[PDB]
């Protein structure tokens, strides 16, 4: 292990990848999962070829590219793309060969079941992996909260989920992935950021608006009361400067914005806010040990990065959940980041290290047996 | 009818003859770990958190056998504890001593009766089975 | 009675009302017990207002409309809105006055005391209605199947039961009231669709799938050994087409679907198989009789309503019970609607037209003679 | 175990005893309605066409009433019925027939059994209600 060996832990998460060996504390390798592909023509002599850019170059040439996430909300759309991501991970930044390596991979849970076998199968045979493993992300964000009691609430870039826990046993019935994420919130912010005018018909400027809004966009503690003080704007708006050089102002955009995690109604949907999902998972929990997963409510993701959540949380959940006991809700830091670290402890414990899908195991055995191994 | 404040005082006097029997019984395990985790120098003035990791169980294991047993992550979080634990019941079920609440999370929490309620069957698997070396 | 008095037979199971005047053999009101209410706005002058679609309209409207049953599993959850799918039935099918007729009402047995009192008051005060009588669902699908010696088995859309019965004596201990039915069915298909990839997180195709269920999901006779030759898809594998045109491809989840009625554990309780309900129910009975419980097994509801589910009873129960004598599953036509159409010649019945809650009968003694004449 | 075919055939009579309800039920509003609608020289052959539009439908409660209801716009265009048949609701909510599924469109596509829904609902509430005069 540990440049030996050495699982790879690589967790793709939709947005962003975050890769480093195990036992490592911090994914050296960080890029956002996207692929650049050039849209308008070029006519110069000695250019880049550069067909396709992938992850963080992308982010340089925003305005020529079509940015593109090879995967959406888990479910892995462009495989050979996928592959871009991996191999510019395997290569770039953690320049090695996985042929040696175990593969600690991260994957969303509730996945059909093309999207273990075949991110599976793509890292065995494209590339040459010994072993490796496909994971479940909240969990693993457990395992750098290092707790088994619960319920982790993963909100990624993609998916949010409600994974709920008690001493090691899960209750997967109780499982609950949903689509509210930052990949959605920035489209909820396109479409009420242009009301006071600002149209961004390109992805390039998607990500930029997601940036404003993993800076400014918060979670209003309680809603329409900001909104009722978003009358007189005295500090709910403020000034933001664009790549270009032009200045936004955003006042009441702002808490609205993750709202729609809170009141998916914002987006239009049936779904209820994460609140209401964690909550409703504890519905299908029993009596006994839904106590402790109202006190230990975890936090993770890169769309839980936002001020205002968890205080909302233990706000309204107190709302819903029996109010005679207690809800702490349990934020970390590094809770994007989480799902990635607990992995990247996880491939140091040795019983893990016989929970590896081998080579050989894959070859011969099946494609099926990643199931039998990652549930 | 007063079985039930009768049931008050008489379950205190339970656990009280349960901790009369168990305090001592712990310094009969203090006395006798400290007559074995001294030669890897480790002291016990409380198994309840001394040997609460499992590694130092694990120490004490690798002393009683005199053999290696693998000392995996540790940490602040559960899990690094559990696992720990879980190689000294890797061990500790190699030696039979079975899984009747000896628990991973009881040393972990340091169950006052399964923490010496796991170790005193280890002592009755010590001088009757070969947890020695 | 018959268009005069004419006690109304309107059988309020979950999923689906089913009413008719007393001697009717077909309940003319068949419709899902639902009430449509519009999700999306809708800037359009001139447009139905229509807040509260009701009933089967709500089944044209799926897309705008939050489908919801006003009963659950037998307990009415909204009052009003059970009320709305009733005046639908009283106006614009039964399209009557309940003012003059009995209401032959039917309910789950092992109801909580208001599901019975307040289904008859909100028919008594909102509506009037001269006489009327909730009835137990199970003995009037035997009045449909005209016995008096066996057990009943009712899975309508929100309950299968396990009722008892010998030479009209009945043995309450021994019913056995479990919640294995349509409702619960169709989310373990939600869950197990989804691993093709094929996520439908609204109610509107909850009752699709529910509707790719009630067609091809049968039960597997022997279960694992289709799951076997599921390995090699022939015949287990066949398309369904979407109101969109979309198609599905299904194999092994046809059958496996309501296996959960039979191993629950893939839903994931305590709640074993409804054969070994019915067999628990005749552990209870007295051994001269338990013969023939064992012979007469019936069967009733709109769950019920699957392939393959009797001779997998007759294997399993003779697995279960003596296996020396015999054991007959009796399995009539309309066992959905058996519990209506015996209701509906249970009102022809003279003595029957004493055991009536009549009007002030309710309105000066009580709520609980309600209770006294229901049980 | 066949319910399913038994389904076939004893839905197609759940509506058959539904449709001998609701022809005679039609032609008892029939009589009724030309015994009304005669006074303003409206003859009705068929519930279904003739108070499509739903202005018919507010001639009839124009006679029954003895009032006056207003006509908006009419044409070809699905938008002009549902504006006459969404007075005649104006006039019907005010007499408390519900939108239990008696709707606009109901009138203008003329549902079997909902547009006679809506108007024996109007013979439910005109011996019953003042829908009369």
């Amino acid at each position: 292990m540990d440049d030996d060996i050495a699982a790879l832990v690589v967790d793709n998460g939709s947005g962003m990848c975050k890769a480093g060996f195990a036992g490592d504390d911090a994914p050296r390798a960080v890029f956002p999962s996207i692929v650049g592909r050039p849209r308008h023509q070029g006519v110069m002599v000695g250019m880049g070829q550069k067909d396709s850019y992938v992850g963080d170059e992308a982010q340089s040439k925003r305005g020529i590219l079509t940015l593109k996430y090879p995967i959406e909300h888990g479910i892995v759309t462009n495989w050979d793309d996928m592959e871009k991501i991996w191999h510019h991970t395997f290569y770039n930044e953690l320049r090695v060969a996985p042929e040696e390596h175990p593969v600690l991979l991260t994957e969303a849970p509730l996945n059909p079941k093309a999207n273990r076998e075949k991110m599976t199968q793509i890292m065995f045979e494209t590339f040459n992996t010994p072993a490796m493993y496909v994971a479940i992300q909240a969990v693993l964000s457990l395992y750098a909260s290092g707790r088994t009691t619960g319920i982790v609430m993963d909100s990624g870039d993609g998916v949010t989920h409600t994974v709920p826990i008690y001493e090691g046993y899960a209750l997967p019935h109780a499982i609950l992935r949903l689509d509210l994420a930052g990949r959605d919130l920035t489209d909820y912010l396109m479409k009420i950021l242009t009301e006071r005018g600002y149209s961004f018909t390109t992805t390039a400027e998607r990500e930029i608006v997601r940036d404003i809004k993993e800076k400014l966009c918060y979670v209003a503690l309680d809603f329409e009361q900001e909104m009722a003080t978003a009358a007189s704007s005295s500090s709910l708006e403020k000034s933001y400067e664009l790549p270009d050089g032009q200045v936004i102002t955003i006042g009441n955009e702002r808490f609205r914005c993750p709202e729609a995690l809170f009141q998916p109604s914002f987006l239009g949907m049936e779904s209820c806010g994460i609140h209401e999902t964690t909550f409703n998972s504890i519905m299908k929990c029993d009596v006994d040990i839904r106590k402790d997963l109202y006190a230990n409510t975890v936090l993770s993701g890169g769309t839980t990065m936002y001020p205002g959540i968890a205080d909302r949380m233990q706000k309204e959940i107190t709302a819903l959940a029996p109010s005679t006991m207690k809800i702490k809700i349990i934020a970390p830091p590094e809770r994007k980041y989480s799902v990635w670290i607990g992995g990247s402890i996880l491939a140091s414990l040795s019983t893990f290290q016989q929970m590896w899908i081998s080579k050989q195991e894959y070859d011969e055995s099946g494609p099926s047996i990643v199931h039998r191994k990652c549930f | 009818n007063d079985s039930s404040s009768a049931r008050l005082f008489e379950r205190s006097r339970i656990k009280a003859l349960a901790d009369e029997r168990e305090a001592v019984q712990k310094k009969t395990f203090t006395k006798w770990v400290n007559s074995h985790l001294a030669r890897v120098t480790c002291r016990v003035g409380d198994l309840y958190s001394d040997l609460r990791d499992g590694r130092n169980l694990l120490r004490l294991l690798e002393v009683l056998s005199g053999e290696i047993l693998p000392k995996p992550t540790k940490g602040r979080m559960r899990i690094h504890c559990l696992e720990n634990v879980d190689k000294a019941l890797q061990f500790l079920k190699e030696q039979k001593v079975h899984l009747e609440n000896m628990g991973s999370h009881d040393i972990v929490d340091g169950n006052h009766r399964l923490t010496l309620g796991l170790v005193w069957t280890i002592i009755l698997r010590f001088q009757i089975q070969d947890i020695s070396v």
